[PDB]
């Protein structure tokens, strides 16, 4: 139970990248290279976020 | 080689009168559409006057409707262009344009020369 | 389909009334790659640009031409009064009036059928609660600018879905394996070292993703083969000291690298440089 | 030709189950030994679909309706499936995609057919030198504003179709969204392991389409063989699910290829299988979702006042005002 | 303008804005301003002035 | 009356421009004594086109 506790919350936390959260897409550089850096910093700034 | 030589421009005061030709030949005048192009001093083109095939219907841009008169010339086929009611807004060169009236969907203006005309006082 | 894309002459023109992009960036057009481009073109009146983009309504986005709300792509709008205007209003231009509901968007109309207003069926004729959807335009040179005829294309590109068939104005370069490189595999842009991968890909797909869902592997455009994109950058740097008071030497501990940068000794935490 | 069928007869519409048919590759990405969630058109496990048979004189060929995008399989040994006219109101007003597959090329021609009533290709004089040849072409004569035609790499061709047990085997998608055919397919001809279809092969897709017309209707179009006057329809048989807004569990192998899915939606034990995300479910009890009462219709209630309101006097109003003293309309 | 201006309030107030030292107290003249300037209602103007 | 943001005109297209978020005053006054010459003071040489 230890074991697979710890290992589940890596894997939730690996998973949550994959996750818009409200910008574009859930690649950082895919909006790097898109969008101007006037609008990549709010779809950036949601990433973060 | 057609030709649009326009002549007639010149001063007016605000609220004159002024009249404008366009010696126009090397086509036939009536299978070609007729109409008035101003271009102001830092600004565009604009259509201010428009006369079909026939002359049957005569069309005023709204900046210039009920003040300006179109007419045409059917012997010796010059344009022509009554401006009455003059306003100081309407400096701009005062050219010449003729459509194509190629099958009713392309139009092709065969701009002219025009003759400087400047409102002022 | 199949060329390539000087978006920059489309761009610096000054010609266009209206170049307003949605997905995109308009100059980051030039080094982001496509996979299917369509162009729509149309005559619409004056005013209604206004009514060409993701979300609006109206008569023209209502009706007859809906974009889609998830929309990536280029509007440009520019004034044809000079070559679409006639002296008794251009009759060779129409639009659909009247529509039973909405339109789902990118879907054409050829329709005919009478608009039957009232409760009466029309039986195929106009007339008294028989409306004809198909309205003209009037496009008359003296008009207002509102009304004047503006000629528009809908740049609609589908991105990030396939591989790309339309690609920009950039040079190919070597490719370089086994190094870490700062990498632009046909649009996208990645930092890691390229190795000879044992993937097999499907031919309609390019791009493996891991669990993160980040470019894993891919295939090279150019010759026709598959990668293997690993990243640098191991682990993190740890100082091992005495005491201030005691000395002024150090150690330094690279967490779980192989001795890469480089006494320098592998322990098993990593790479242990000046101890 | 307007002359319909001569041997035509009604029979009722004998179903199916499909046990797992119908799974195609979202995406054109490469995954590898994960079990990916996507939720998109599907076609749902454990369901009725119509089984279409062309026998010896009984036959019908429908006018199928299009809900949100249709599967399609063939259980052929002959090759008489070639099209499907699709659209609204079945016209000229749309387009119809064909294969005409004469045993020569993959012939396609997607374009606005000269429309048919009871359409058919077929081979004919088959008692002595029959070399697989047709003439009636009366599937597609003319077709104005062809949009499209594609031609593909001609494939193995498996004239060689074994009497008796089931081996040739096709596995179509047929949808639309957004005026685009994302027409998935998959040409699988099974190994005789226990005589149906059972056991798990996934789609993929081929071709798209920027068409953008409304579809609610569709057809299928035929030919005839027989060892159509002293015709009958071949021996064959078609298949007919409609796909649904589902959500699958996906268990792509070491290779990348989807070798078992799950339904979600299925049953509550697959449902628990989408929620823990794994195949393999351990003893226990296990929380999936909420339980969700349907509503039923929608009720206005606004009072009743029938009087307008003085938009005209407002609106169109004669005396104006202006800014140093605006008029307060009270409605 | 005399002061905040608070949202719909209308200012219908015939006191004269005086914006200098000179008592008013209700007359036009030295230097007692008055910002109730008239409308145009011409035809003559551009389209962007009307 | 051409020395504003965004419009067009001889000032506002060969040799100035204003941006739209500009705050200050424009200040002249009748200057006819200050500048004018007998002839013309064709010493302020400026770039028509
Ligand atoms: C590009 O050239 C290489 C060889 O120089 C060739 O193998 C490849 O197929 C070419 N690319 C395409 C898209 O055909
Ligand atoms: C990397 O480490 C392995 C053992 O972990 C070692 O065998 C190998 O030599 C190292 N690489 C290099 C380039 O020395
Ligand atoms: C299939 O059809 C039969 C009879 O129409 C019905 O009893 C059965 O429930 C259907 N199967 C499903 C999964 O709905
Ligand atoms: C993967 O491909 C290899 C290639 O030979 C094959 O041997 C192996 O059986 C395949 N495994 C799976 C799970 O498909
Ligand atoms: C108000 O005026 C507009 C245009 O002036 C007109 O279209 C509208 O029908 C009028 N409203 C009425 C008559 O209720």
């Amino acid at each position: 139970d230890v074991v697979n506790q710890n290992a589940q919350a890596l894997n939730t936390l690996v998973k949550q990248l994959s996750s818009n959260f409200g910008a574009i897409s859930s690649v950082l550089n895919d909006i790097l290279s898109r969008l101007d850096k006037v609008e990549a910093e709010v779809q950036i700034d949601r990433l973060i976020t | 080689q057609l030709q649009l030589v326009e002549s007639g421009g010149g001063l007016v005061q605000p609220g004159g009168s002024l009249r404008l030709s366009c010696a126009a030949s090397g086509f036939t005048f009536d299978s070609h559409d007729m109409a008035w192009v101003r271009q102001p001093h830092g600004k565009g083109l604009e259509y201010i006057a428009t006369i079909t095939s026939v002359g049957s219907n005569t069309y005023y841009s709204d900046s210039v409707k009920g003040r300006f008169t179109i007419s045409r010339d059917n012997a010796k086929n010059t344009l022509y262009l009554q401006m009455n009611s003059l306003k100081p807004e309407d400096t701009a060169m005062y050219y010449c344009a003729a459509d194509l009236s190629t099958a009713d969907w392309r139009a092709n203006w065969a701009k002219g020369q025009g003759t400087q005309v400047t409102v002022s006082s | 389909s199949n060329c390539v894309a000087d978006y920059s002459v489309l761009y610096n023109s000054a010609s266009f009334s209206t170049f307003k992009c949605y997905g995109v960036s308009p100059t980051k057009l030039n080094d982001l790659c496509f996979t299917n481009v369509y162009a729509d073109s149309f005559v619409i009146r004056g005013d209604e640009v206004r009514q060409i983009a993701p979300g609006q309504t109206g008569k023209i986005a209502d009706y007859n031409y809906k974009l889609p709300d998830d929309f990536t792509g280029c509007v440009i709008a520019w004034n044809s009064n000079n070559l679409d205007s006639k002296v008794g209003g251009n009759y060779n231009y129409l639009y659909r009036l009247f529509r039973k509901s909405n339109l789902k968007p990118f879907e054409r109309d050829i329709s005919t059928e009478i608009y039957q207003a009232g409760s009466t069926p029309c039986n195929g004729v106009e007339g008294f609660n028989c409306y004809f959807p198909l309205q003209s335009y009037g496009f008359q040179p003296t008009n207002g600018v509102g009304y004047q005829p503006y000629r528009v294309v809908v740049l609609s590109f589908e991105l990030l879905h396939a591989p790309a068939t339309v690609c920009g104005p950039k040079k190919s370069t070597n490719l370089v394996k086994n190094k870490c490189v700062n990498f632009n595999f046909n649009g996208l842009t990645g930092t890691g070292v390229l190795t000879e991968s044992n993937k097999k890909f499907l031919p309609f797909q390019q791009f493996g993703r891991d669990i993160a869902d980040t470019t894993d592997a891919v295939r090279d455009p150019q010759t026709l083969e598959i990668l293997d994109i690993t990243p640098c950058s191991f682990g993190g740097v740890s100082v091992i000291t005495p005491g201030t008071n005691t000395s002024n030497q150090v150690a330094v501990l690279y967490q779980d690298v192989n001795c890469t940068e480089v006494n320098v000794f592998q322990t098993r935490a990593g790479c242990l440089i000046g101890a | 030709q307007c002359v319909n069928l001569t041997t035509r007869t009604q029979l009722p519409p004998a179903y199916t189950n499909s046990f797992t048919r119908g799974v195609y590759y979202p995406d054109k990405v490469f995954r590898s030994s994960v079990l990916h969630s996507t939720q998109d058109l599907f076609l749902p496990f454990f369901s009725n679909v119509t089984w279409f048979h062309a026998i010896h004189k009984r036959f019908d060929n429908p006018v199928l309706p299009f809900n949100d995008g249709v599967y399609f399989a063939s259980t052929e040994k002959s090759n008489i499936i070639r099209g499907w006219i699709f659209g609204t109101t079945l016209d000229s007003k749309t387009q119809s995609l064909l294969i005409v597959n004469n045993a020569t090329n993959v012939v396609i021609k997607v374009c606005e057919f000269q429309f048919c009533n009871d359409p058919f290709l077929g081979v004919y004089y088959h008692k002595n030198n029959k070399s697989w040849m047709e003439s009636e072409f009366r599937v597609y004569s003319s077709a104005n504003n062809c949009t499209f035609e594609y031609v593909s790499q001609p494939f193995l061709m498996d004239l060689e179709g074994k009497q008796g047990n089931f081996k040739n085997l096709r596995e179509f998608v047929f949808k639309n969204i957004d005026g685009y055919f994302k027409i998935y397919s998959k040409h699988t001809p099974i190994n005789l392991v226990r005589d149906l279809p059972q056991g798990f092969s996934a789609l993929e897709p081929l071709v798209d389409l920027p068409i953008g017309i409304n579809i609610t209707r569709f057809q299928t179009l035929l030919a005839l063989h027989r060892s159509s006057s002293g015709w009958t329809a071949g021996a064959a048989a078609y298949y007919v699910g409609y796909l649904q807004p589902r959500t699958f569990l996906l268990k792509y192998n070491e290779n990348g290829t989807i070798t078992d899915a799950v339904d979600c939606a299925l049953d509550p034990l697959s449902e628990t299988k989408c929620t823990l995300k794994s195949f393999t479910v351990e003893k226990g009890i296990y929380q999936t979702s909420n339980f969700r009462v349907q509503p039923t219709e929608s009720i206005v209630r606004f009072p009743n006042i029938t009087n307008l309101c003085p938009f005209g006097e407002v609106f169109n109003a004669t005396r104006f005002a202006s800014v140093y003293a605006w008029n307060r309309k009270r409605i």
